[PDB]
């Protein structure tokens, strides 16, 4: 009310209504899902247009070999965190040889966010994010929120109607993630997963996007024919 | 290096070799030494390789960018002064550069512009630039009229060149010609020195020095 | 540094300090442009509030750019200072790199982009100036005629008019002027452009400054007598 | 731009078939003056590297910090510093040549040679060369200043190429280095009897052995030789 | 007041929603991809009969191969075009080949988002981006202030966009040619102005891979206004 | 953060005024009134002292009238603090000019400069402006004698004859009355004093209350003096014109 | 005074066939007298069907590779995962050089791969970015050995028809890989024989549209 | 860049260039104009290292055309050369100097009288009745000690500017392909095309 004019300023029962409204951002945008196994990490996302004439916004974004993620929200923002994410596994690789933890990965956007939320003159991110990726201690699944919140899950999803999916993948845990080494069954569960936040709408051929991770799989996503074997 | 370019009756005939030296090493004998910026202009390439062939490539990107804001094609004047006012901001740094922007515009006419690393920029119908200039000028200045027909000018700009390629040590490989009419720049073709010095001894009944 | 967005967008998408800066426009004195076959003629206002002027040395509403081409504005005057000075340097960076002289498009985005620089840069307001940019190309004979506003929009115009009563004038001028035939002489051009002024200023003593612009950098600003002349005929030939 | 004060002379090294052996004398020579008697060259990072530094103490000093930092750096939120994600011998390293190319680029060189020397996760062996220069190479047989010219020689002859690595043990790997140091002794004039030897193997981990000295010399010939040609006393 | 860079309770920024009221009051922009080409066409909307039209310049040049179209405050268009051909020459002399017309959309949006307390607001025009590439072929991009960009088949953008929006929904299909994309312009641009439409207070242009970015004449223009009548009057 | 107590000082009114800049004019307007005359041989500046005290040091005060250069000088009204920041800047520009073209700055040149500054911080920086109206009394070989008046926003024109602070509405109507183009230096002395002496809120003009100054070409041979009046010779004046 | 160069000898060689391109390169690294390695490999894949080798001061050249490599990775997320064309790459690695005309890297710069119609491409650069195509270009220590031998045997320099009277050139044609390698073998042998620099192996990485294959020959080891 | 002369009579300035350019052992132009008009009413020679001068004399002539904009009216001979002097003064502190000799040869309007200003790299400023930079001074100098009268008309100066030059072409090592003269006076600048 009187407290939400810029992200410096605490209500009086400790509330940062800057952030929260970022937060409302990532609840208006097109649901994503996330999910693993021991061997594999899937991302799978509901994209979303415009109108008939229009392209469909792509969701998933690489950050390198081995790890990227799905977006929800404000998607340049997206694209300005993803680049952070792309120099960072970057600099690890050039520096170090070594190819960045997704846990570290995850403290870094935690940190870069949260210098956003102190600070005068700024704004909070308005986007979330879904990190996958394979690293020396296996697969991983990260959800980024612009609060600077960072959590390491099993499954998880993000955006409208993202609870149904959330549930969903809540009662199937004890079954995907004993999926390994089978790629496919691992994202057939991600497609009824996010299914579950289907409304009027059906998945499509130009509007499912599905990105894989995994022991002997880089980083790729899938769109258009190569999604129509899921449906 | 031996390149030149003059003016004429018939427009501007440009000439150049295609030698590169490391010291006494012959590096390369294919050199491309014309910079092809647009369809009306030339920069012709002496001195330092990587200097001509970056900052004259970049002299494109402006000519370029010139004739995108202002709808119009870039004068030779302008585009000669953009390389040298460049080249002045490096004065002393250490580039090495002896070009010669070359081109046809509406206003201005056939146009030819010296412009060197220590910021030299000249106006003038004849010049002759690089180690051999010297031989290229001898051949040049020899037989140079104004009136002299397209077929004759480009036949003294080759000899020129030929005559630089067999004296100067760092100057050979092959003669590549150019013609810039009103209509645009015009290739005449690249002319191995190998083969060029024999058909031209023989059918001139010249380099009599040299063992036939 | 001062930062402070100060001209920012309201909820029905306007820019009120754009919008403001208009309103100081329209408050300034009226003038006027018109443009004939080879030449164009600039127009402008003085009010007459101000008696014991020292017109020698008081600062002219018609500028200078360069020797072929002029601007005059209405508005805020210490503004249009500042907007002089800059095309007039810039017109001289312009002679240095490029060994010609601007042309009147060139010189006319160039003062436009500034005026819309000052509408999103931090710690600055609009320029409160309109401008009238005329003046012909080097080696050209075609009149140019162009205007420019606070929020940097710009544009080409066979005759216009700026400032107070501005929209009396430009009504006038769009019924007197006709496209297929524009004035085809100097005194035709300069008759049109006094007749419009007549409109709205109120006396044509020493209220109204003419200034004519010719091809080949040939720019003369009329004297009172010379004006003087063209009101004596204006008002005869109207009593009828 | 530099001139080295305090320096370490060579480091030498090789590889066998489990894994690798570094060696370096305890000497810190100020000119010809033998100053310095108990310096380490040799600094263990974790349990799986060693870090070898010949040339210029200071910045050798300076190095160590920055290892020891690096390790405390690697452990921050990383619940996994000693396991999956602790510091490889290919991690240390590339951050070395990162600093050291760095450092000549800036005209400001950390005056060193610097061996890293040990056993990667999936057990193969590390042995990697780096300089002031930032010019980096790998060899079976690897060694700084002196050693370049009088171990490798010595080394060679044991394992002269990649195929010669699994015949060669533990045993005969560190009979060749000790015999490289007593040669070493014989023919460097800035270097010492004392030194210090690292074994990094992939089955029985880091041996890091202290004060070993150079013995079974040949001096007794010595007495034969007199004068410098015609002399008969 | 209140800061620059605010959300609303809704989860938009209160300045990019502001600027997208002021592209709603701008003249009306339109484009139609093809397989033949992409049309790119605006009204010109002259403020008065005085004003020369011919110096009204909201089609413009990008590259060879790019073309862009504007809609709003057009003055801060001006900044964006000067980066979109910096960007496609600069791109040109690093790597010796034309740049994607996705890559130069994408860097034109990167701008949008660059303000606070970087400049002082958000950009209040938008953009219809056309070109040709080799990998993507023929496209047409609407770029936004927000920072966001979508292809298009068909976009229409202005005071007039919703209804030619929804015409274009009916009229577009995947076998278009070129001359019937130019036509379908003129004809919805004929719908939705509020003067009548001529050769004078219109404009056509179109990119295609052979003669590159092209803005047509008055003459040419002219025909097609009257191609365009007399085919509406045969049924 | 900061912006809640910003008053930005540099933004249009709906009706397009700056508002600083019309507050610091009715700062102006309740200033001690000053006055330029220009005649054919010379310029006359004459300045009201604000409500003087009979404790005041009047021979050894400067508040009204400075000097720029040997062929320029200004009179003040407004904020005095404000106007000697300006004066010292304009003191400075004038030796620059000097030191560049060996030549004394032309009296525009100067003015312009000076109320360029004064623009500035009516466009940007977020300051208020300086509340100082200026008259400047000055002499080149190209105009010969000028007078010119400044003001918060920057604009300067040229004048024959001009008022500056209190009571200019009043003074300006009795310059305008009695000014003529055919007019000595010693007729416009008593012009100026007569005009101060019926637009004054005191109750009688006397020496104490006034500052004076003159620049004449009254010095030996095609060469300008300026001469800042004592206290003795503002009481010699005002006696000589019949006003005490 | 600090000397912030040095020369790690080695030398490298591409050749361009019809289908096809090499680049080879000896694995011998040293510093003054002194071998540092006799297996130190010098020519690296870079992704796109782009094989590279920066010979000189290994340091310099170590870093313009990794610089390349990485420019590379950033054109894919750039430019929605397009291939990098060999002429793109070229002019690419023009301006990295370039980029440091004031403290240059002291390598020579052999690109190798396909252009855009499928046919074997060879970019060689100076050590300050001046860069031209060629179908065949010696780098390095023995290059001035190597270079004359290949004019004449893959360009045909000097030779000319039998019985013509030197008048007909020997006609040009496009090599077998076969062929090639036959050459790139022999000139290496041949510049080891005669420089001290050149030796212990030849790792030669041949480009096809299949994709990158390796081949490793032994050499003297004296 | 080598020969630059001036010379100033009773009503006109009158400024001598030479016209080669050379590079190394070529001479590679023979038509060279090495001088600026700053105004209508002021022209400046100018010699010295290559670039520099022409970058220079340029940089000197926009500003004058800037201030000649800006109040409407010309700048005097003895202003303008005072301005050229701060400039190279800046100059030869500064991390890079300019190294440019120039004349300045103008007609004051005010005054009506003929100035000639020389001004050396360093900021050297001497107003004379004629000048000269580098090595032409030491032969030009003393012959015109003899043979100058303060009271000259142009066509005296002319005859006595031919024997400066025809001196130079005797004495000097360096072939300076002759000269450019031009004309400074109460009617503006004019060349002289037949000399
Ligand atoms: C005639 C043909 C010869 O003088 C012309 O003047 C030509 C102009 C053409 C090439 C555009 N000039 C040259 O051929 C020119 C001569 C030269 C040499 C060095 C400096 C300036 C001018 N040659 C070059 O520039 C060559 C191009 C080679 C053939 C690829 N390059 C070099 O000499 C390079 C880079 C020079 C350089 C300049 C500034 C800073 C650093 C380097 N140098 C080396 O290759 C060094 N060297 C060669 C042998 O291998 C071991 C190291
Ligand atoms: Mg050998």
């Amino acid at each position: 009310n009187n407290y939400d004019g810029d992200t410096v300023t605490f209500s009086p029962t400790g509330r940062l209504f800057q952030v929260e409204y970022a937060l409302e951002a990532i609840k208006q945008g097109s649901v994503t899902v996330g999910l693993r196994s021991n061997t594999h990490a899937v991302l799978v996302a509901l994209k979303r247009n415009a109108d008939e004439l229009s392209s469909y916004q792509k969701k998933i974004i690489k950050c390198d070999e081995h790890m990227g993620l799905s977006l929800a929200g404000l998607a340049p923002d997206a694209r300005v965190l993803s680049n952070y994410l792309r120099q960072q596994c970057n600099y690890s690789s050039l520096v170090f040889n070594r190819k960045l933890a997704v846990e570290r990965a995850g403290h870094l956007l935690c940190d870069k966010a949260q210098k956003n939320t102190q600070s005068y003159g700024g704004r909070p991110y308005g986007v979330g994010l879904l990190i996958i990726g394979y690293d020396k201690s296996g697969a991983h699944l990260l959800e980024f929120q612009p609060s600077g919140n960072v959590t390491e899950l099993y499954g998880t999803a993000i955006g409208a109607r993202s609870q149904g999916a959330k549930t969903y993948l809540e009662r199937t845990l004890d079954t995907f993630i004993k999926i390994d080494g089978n790629p496919d069954e691992l994202i057939k569960a991600g497609v009824e997963a996010i299914s579950q936040s289907l409304r009027d709408e059906s998945l499509t051929v130009d509007n499912l996007s599905i990105a894989i991770v995994g022991k002997d799989t880089p980083f790729t996503i899938y769109d258009g024919e190569a999604v129509a074997k899921y449906i | 290096t031996t390149t030149l370019a003059f003016r004429f009756q018939g427009g501007i005939i440009v000439a150049v070799n295609s030698r590169a030296t490391a010291g006494n090493w012959v590096a390369s004998q294919t050199v491309k030494k014309v910079i092809e910026i647009n369809p009306f202009l030339l920069g012709t390439m002496a001195g330092g390789a990587a200097d001509c062939q970056f900052w004259e490539t970049w002299l494109g990107s402006q000519c370029r960018l010139h004739e995108l804001r202002e709808k119009e094609r870039i004068s030779v004047a302008a585009a000669s002064k953009i390389l040298s006012n460049l080249v002045y901001q490096y004065k002393g740094a250490g580039l090495s550069m002896g070009t010669m922007i070359c081109g046809y515009t509406r206003k201005e006419g056939p146009t030819i512009y010296y412009v060197d690393s220590d910021g030299t920029r000249l106006k003038g119908d004849i010049f002759c630039v690089g180690s051999g200039q010297t031989f290229a000028y001898g051949v040049l200045d020899s037989n140079y009229k104004w009136d002299l027909s397209v077929e004759d000018a480009l036949y003294l700009g080759k000899r020129s060149i030929l005559a630089a390629a067999h004296r100067d040590a760092y100057s050979g490989g092959s003669v590549n010609l150019y013609h810039v009419t009103e209509d645009g720049w015009i290739y005449h073709g690249n002319h191995d020195v190998g083969e060029l010095f024999w058909k031209v001894k023989e059918e001139e009944g010249s380099f009599n020095n040299v063992i036939g | 540094g001062y930062d402070r967005a100060l001209s920012i967008f309201s909820p029905d998408g306007h820019i009120f300090q754009v919008e403001y800066a208009l309103e100081a426009v329209k408050r300034g004195t009226c003038a006027v442009g018109v443009k004939g076959k080879n030449c164009v003629v600039l127009g402008c206002e003085r009010r007459s509030t101000l008696k014991l002027q020292d017109t020698r040395i008081t600062p002219s509403k018609v500028s200078k750019i360069d020797s072929h081409v002029v601007l005059s504005f209405s508005g805020l005057n210490a503004d249009s200072r500042i907007l002089i000075e800059k095309a007039r340097v810039e017109a001289q960076s312009h002679r240095l790199t490029l060994e010609d002289p601007v042309t009147v498009e060139y010189l006319t985005r160039y003062v436009a982009g500034v005026q819309q620089r000052y509408t999103q840069s931090g710690g600055v307001r609009p320029f409160g100036v309109s401008t009238l940019i005329a003046g012909f190309d080097p080696r050209d004979d075609e009149p140019k005629l162009y205007q420019t506003e606070p929020s940097g929009i710009y544009s080409s115009w066979s005759a216009q008019t700026i400032g107070r009563n501005s929209k009396t004038v430009r009504e006038f001028l769009e019924k007197n002027y006709d496209r297929k035939e524009p004035p085809a002489t100097v005194e035709e051009c300069v008759k049109l452009t006094v007749r419009s002024l007549l409109e709205v200023v109120q006396t044509g003593a020493k209220n109204i400054e003419i200034t004519v612009v010719k091809p080949d950098s040939d720019i003369v600003a009329l004297s009172s007598e010379e004006i003087n002349q063209y009101v004596t005929q204006i008002e005869q030939e109207k009593q009828e | 731009t530099q001139q080295p004060i305090v320096t370490g002379t060579s480091v030498i090294s090789m590889k066998y078939d489990n894994g690798v052996i570094i060696a370096a004398d305890n000497l810190g020579s100020y000119g010809s003056l033998l100053r310095f008697n108990g310096v380490e060259r040799l600094i263990p990072v974790g349990d799986n590297t060693v870090v070898g530094i010949s040339g210029d103490i200071s910045d050798m000093q300076h190095i160590e910090r920055l290892l020891k930092d690096l390790v405390t750096e690697n452990a921050y939120d990383n619940p996994l510093a000693d396991a999956e994600e602790a510091l490889e011998p290919s991690y240390i390293f590339e951050y070395l040549a990162t600093v050291m190319y760095q450092r000549r680029s800036k005209m400001n060189p950390l005056w060193n040679a610097i061996i890293v020397a040990g056993v990667q996760s999936n057990g193969d062996q590390f042995l990697r060369y780096v300089n002031l220069l930032g010019v980096t190479y790998s060899s079976p047989t690897l060694a700084t200043g002196f050693g370049a010219h009088m171990a490798n020689p010595l080394l060679r002859k044991v394992v002269d190429r990649e195929s010669d690595i699994p015949k060669t043990t533990v045993q005969v790997a560190e009979e060749a280095i000790v015999n490289a140091m007593r040669v070493l002794y014989y023919r460097d004039a800035r270097s010492s009897r004392n030194f210090s030897l690292a074994i990094i193997d992939k089955n029985t981990g880091l041996t890091f052995k202290k004060n070993l000295q150079v013995e079974n010399m040949k001096w007794d010939f010595a007495k034969d030789i007199k004068g410098y040609g015609t002399q008969k006393i | 007041d209140r800061g620059v860079s605010t959300f609303s309770p809704e989860g938009r920024l209160f300045q990019v929603e502001y600027s997208l009221e002021a592209i709603k009051l701008g003249s009306t922009a339109i484009g139609i991809a093809t397989k033949e080409g992409v049309v790119l066409g605006v009204e010109k909307r002259a403020t008065s009969p005085l004003l020369e039209s011919d110096s009204i310049e909201k089609i413009v040049e990008i590259d060879r191969h790019i073309g862009c179209a504007m809609s709003g405050l057009t003055a801060d268009a001006r900044s964006m075009i000067e980066h979109a051909r910096t960007a496609a020459v600069t791109h040109n002399l690093y790597y010796d080949e034309d740049i994607n017309v996705e890559s130069l959309t994408q860097s034109v949006c990167d701008l949008a988002l660059r303000f606070g307390e970087l400049m002082s607001r958000p950009f209040g025009v938008a953009l219809l981006i056309a070109g040709h590439d080799a990998d993507d072929g023929y496209q047409l991009f609407h770029a936004e202030p927000s920072g966001t960009f979508y292809r298009y088949n068909a976009k229409a953008i202005g005071s007039g966009s919703e209804g030619a929006q929804a015409e274009l929904l009916n009229e577009w299909h995947s076998s278009l040619t070129l001359k019937e994309a130019e036509l379908l312009v003129l004809k919805i641009l004929k719908q939705v102005m509020e003067e009548k439409l001529d050769e004078n207070n219109a404009q056509l242009s179109c990119i295609t891979k052979q003669d590159g970015f092209k803005i047509y004449d008055n003459e040419k223009t002219a025909e097609l206004i009257k191609e365009l009548k007399e085919k509406e009057a045969a049924e | 953060g900061s912006r809640r107590y910003d008053s930005r000082t540099t933004i249009f009114s709906p009706e397009g005024r700056l508002y600083q800049v019309e507050y610091a004019l009715e700062s102006i307007s309740h200033a001690g009134t000053a006055i330029g005359i220009m005649a054919s041989d010379g310029i006359v500046l004459a300045a009201e002292r604000k409500v003087t005290s009979t404790l005041l040091e009047q021979d050894t005060s400067t508040e009204k009238l400075y000097k720029l250069n040997d062929k320029i000088a200004v009179a003040v009204a407004g904020l005095t603090a404000d106007a000697e920041i300006l004066i010292n800047t304009a003191r400075i520009h004038a030796q620059n000019y000097l030191k560049t073209y060996n030549e004394d700055i032309p009296v525009e040149i100067l003015v312009r400069r000076l109320s360029d500054i004064k623009q500035g911080y009516t466009q940007h920086g977020g300051l208020r402006p300086f509340g100082v109206s200026f008259i400047y009394a000055g002499y080149d070989d190209r105009y010969g004698y000028q007078l010119y008046t400044s003001n918060p926003s920057g604009n300067y024109t040229g004048w024959k004859a001009i008022s500056v602070g209190a009571n200019t509405s009043a003074a300006q109507t009795l310059l305008q009355m009695d000014y003529k183009d055919d007019m000595k230096v010693d007729d416009a002395i008593e012009l100026a004093l007569k005009t101060l002496s019926k637009t004054t809120d005191s109750s009688a003009l006397t020496y104490d209350r006034l500052e004076f100054a003159t620049i004449r070409k009254g010095a030996n041979d095609g060469e300008v003096y300026q001469k800042i009046f004592k206290p003795q010779e503002i009481k010699d004046i005002l006696v000589k014109t019949g006003i005490t | 005074q600090f000397n912030p160069y040095g020369d790690n000898g080695g030398t490298i060689l591409g050749i361009a066939g019809e289908d096809f391109a090499v680049l080879a390169g000896d694995t011998r690294n040293i510093t003054d007298y002194s071998i540092n390695s006799r297996y130190e490999p010098k020519v690296f894949d870079c992704g796109d069907n782009i094989v590279m080798s920066a010979n000189g001061f290994a340091a310099d050249g170590d870093a313009l590779v990794k610089r390349f490599k990485n420019s590379v990775k950033w054109y894919h997320f750039d430019h929605n995962d397009k291939k990098l064309s060999i002429n793109s790459a070229a002019r690419n690695i023009q301006h990295l050089l370039y980029g440091k005309r004031f403290f240059p890297y002291y390598v020579h710069t052999i690109i190798a791969g396909l252009d855009e119609d499928g046919k074997g491409a060879v970019y060689s650069f100076d050590p300050v970015g001046s860069y031209e195509r060629e179908q065949c270009r010696a780098g390095g220590a023995a290059a001035s050995l190597i270079m004359p031998f290949l004019d004449n045997q893959v360009n045909f320099k000097n030779q000319y028809e039998p019985g013509t009277n030197g008048k007909v050139k020997k006609p040009l044609k496009y090599l077998s890989v076969e062929e090639v390698i036959k050459l790139v073998r022999d000139s290496f042998t041949s510049a080891t024989e005669r420089h001290i620099q050149v030796g212990d192996g030849l790792e030669i990485l041949i480009v096809t549209k299949d994709g990158v294959r390796k081949e490793f020959y032994e050499l003297k080891r004296d | 860049m080598d020969i630059i002369l001036g010379i100033r009579v009773q009503d006109s300035v009158i400024l001598a260039s030479s016209k080669a350019v050379t590079r190394g052992i070529s001479v590679l132009k023979d038509s060279d104009d090495k001088t600026r008009q700053l105004s209508p009413h002021t022209l400046m020679s100018f010699a010295g290292e290559a670039g520099d001068t022409v970058q220079f004399a340029e940089y000197i002539q926009a500003n004058i055309q800037l201030y000649s904009i800006r109040e409407d009216y010309e700048l005097s001979p003895q202003a303008v050369s005072s301005f050229v002097r701060q400039e190279l003064a800046k100059s030869i502190r500064s991390r890079r100097p300019y190294q440019v000799n120039v004349l300045i040869g103008g007609y004051d309007k005010k005054k009506n009288k003929p100035e000639l200003y020389q001004i050396d790299y360093l900021g050297t400023k001497v107003e004379l009745p004629y000048g000269a930079h580098g090595y032409s001074g030491f032969y030009t100098f003393s012959l015109l000690d003899h043979h100058y009268r303060p009271d000259m008309t142009t066509e005296e100066g002319l005859d006595l500017l031919k024997l400066c030059v025809q001196e130079l072409e005797k004495r000097m090592p360096m072939d300076f392909k002759g000269v450019i003269v031009k004309i400074v006076d109460k009617d503006g600048i004019r060349q002289v095309d037949d000399f």
